RNA sequence: GGGGAACUUGAGUGCAGAAGAGGAGAGUGGAAUUCCACGUGUAGCGGUGAAAUGCGUAGAGAUGUGGAGGAACACCAGUGGCGAAGGCGACUCUCUGGUCUGUAACUGACGCUGAGGAGCGAAAGCGUGGGGAGCGAACAGGAUUAGAUACCCUGGUAGUCCACGCCGUAAACGAUGAGUGCUAAGUGUUAGGGGGUUUCCGCCCCUUAGUGCUGCAGCUAACGCAUUAAGCACUCCGCCUGGGGAGUACGGUCGCAAGACUGAAACUCAAAGGAAUUGACGGGGGCCCGCACAAGCGGUGGAGCAUGUGGUUUAAUUCGAAG
């Protein structure tokens, strides 16, 4: 239910910070759906485009 | 020869299992064929139990204690041959669900009812 | 439905061994009575003759020996009829190792029935009869089936 | 109706944002399937309800490497979003279409519909040139069957892909034409805008535009629709008038071809149909019962005879009975 986006206020991705990608995607390199990670619906989509990003950059795996 | 990796295909008609060095070396390798299954019977959980301890015998006398096993595809020997082999007498240090999940890969084949 | 059972041919209930329990009670099952508490209480002094020891004794140690331990049924899967090992309760262990010893009895022929059945009892007390055999002929059966569950 | 002068709500323009698998072109990348060479590696692998054809000692499958290629973009993904419709999902960039929100600065009725016409229009299909991993019509082999030109198994050509043309069909469906206005609510969800407590989060109230789900009046033959009407009304277009004969025949217009559009008749029938109602039935589901089946005993037919019946036989073999 807990929205972290738009609890902690910030704008759009700024693909480059890897640092809350790991946190957004499992261990398993699958990126979470909404029903465990919580976000908003507009941002999700924007999420896994900034995710599918960095993983074609090679900053998060493809598989773990 | 001490450490090695157990890996053991899991279809629905029948169950491998093969060992190999942590290099990807084999050294032994069974099957409920090898052992004498020939109908659907192969399928059947005992007959993966079965494949374990003849692996695991012909692990022993080249002197591999250690191993952790790669499971490939579904089906019924998932359970039986991985607590087979601890019921070998061996040591298995890690259980690894590895199987062919294409992102789209290739179109499967058609329907079985049609 | 439901399950169903009876108790029959009771010997005495205090300071009962099984060898007077048979003494004065059970078995007997091969007719109506007569020719059964006859062809049968002689069948033992014979072989207390032919061994030199209590003849009861050999009677359920050949029991024994004929007991099995598990066998298999036929169940229809798909086309194949597989054969399905599985357990045999406490009670259907004695009726039906019985039942083995008495059908071979009245098979195996001799000249007259308390020394076909008596030769039997020894060869089972031996495991070397024809019961024993149909035995071990349904126990390599069922554990050659075993995969089955 | 015609002409002249207004006006701004309809319809547009400008201004600030927002979203998107909207379209076309170029390049890029990840997991796989297959093939190939290589190391290790023994005896089967594969497959179905059982099996078999197949592949393997010329060393398979398995397993660790490295290549080669062509197809689709896993979770995110949601009765989500976009598009007029077909349809559109990996990433980036180039070009480019439409929509919504708030405005009130502009024009001042510039609007709706639309026969013919024009363009798009899935998949199969056709033509030319490439490409071909997997799948896979045709076809072969093996199973099943009385037969099996199929259902199942092992292969596998054309196609499936790309560039440019052609065909112009689909249950191209919400089986509901387009536009406008009005008519109880509740409830999700998508993109917004305003406000009340803070310009913190997140709490709520209004508010447009979508996109679902329940539900009044109303309509409905019944189902059911119900502000995303199948309600109340007005304009414009298309279509229908019993079932076959038949979307066939003939003649035209298209197409290289397959075929598509237009579309009679003779003859023949008194039904053909929609929805609901009650039973029956299903190789439908959920329960439950019975010497029904399992679990045991002994039997029937194999022999002789007793008796009844069918057939034949006679003069008659008296008639009745037939799972």
């Amino acid at each position: 239910k807990v929205c972290y986006f738009t609890s902690n206020g910030i704008t759009h991705i700024d693909y480059k910070d890897v640092d809350l990608l790991k946190k957004f995607v499992s261990e398993r390199g699958k990126i979470l759906p909404r029903r465990v990670t919580g976000t908003n619906a507009k941002y999700q989509r924007k999420l896994t485009a900034a995710i599918k990003r960095a993983r074609q950059m090679a900053l998060l795996p493809y598989v773990s | 020869i001490e450490s090695g990796i157990a890996h053991i295909r899991s279809t629905f008609n029948n169950t491998i299992v093969t060992i190999t060095d942590t290099h990807g070396n084999a050294i032994s390798w069974s099957s409920a064929g090898a052992l004498g299954f020939r109908g659907s019977r192969k399928s059947t959980p005992f007959a993966a139990q079965m494949a374990a301890e003849t692996a695991a015998k012909g692990s022993i006398e080249h002197g591999l204690k250690t191993l952790e096993v790669t499971v490939k595809g579904p089906g019924s020997g998932r359970e039986a041959a991985i607590r087979a082999l601890q019921a070998a007498g061996l040591e298995v240090t890690a259980i690894r669900d590895v199987t062919p999940v294409p992102h789209n890969g290739c179109r499967p084949p058609k329907r079985r009812r049609v | 439905k439901g399950p169903v059972a009876k108790r029959d041919v009771l010997p005495d209930p205090i300071y009962n061994s099984k060898l007077v329990s048979r003494l004065i009670n059970k078995m007997m099952i091969d007719g109506k009575k007569g020719k059964s508490q006859t062809i049968l209480y002689k069948s033992f002094d014979i072989i207390k003759e032919r061994t030199g020891n209590d003849a009861m004794e050999v009677f359920e140690q050949a029991l024994k020996n004929i007991m099995p331990v598990l066998e298999v049924k036929a169940r229809r899967v798909g086309g194949a009829n597989y054969q399905v090992p599985v357990e045999v309760r406490p009670e259907r262990r004695t009726t039906l190792g019985l039942r083995w010893l008495v059908n071979y009895a009245r098979l195996r022929g001799e000249k007259t029935m308390e020394e076909r059945l008596a030769n039997e009892i020894l060869d089972a007390a031996n495991n070397t009869g024809a019961a024993v055999k149909k035995r071990e002929d349904t126990h390599k059966m069922a554990e050659a089936n075993k995969a089955f569950a």
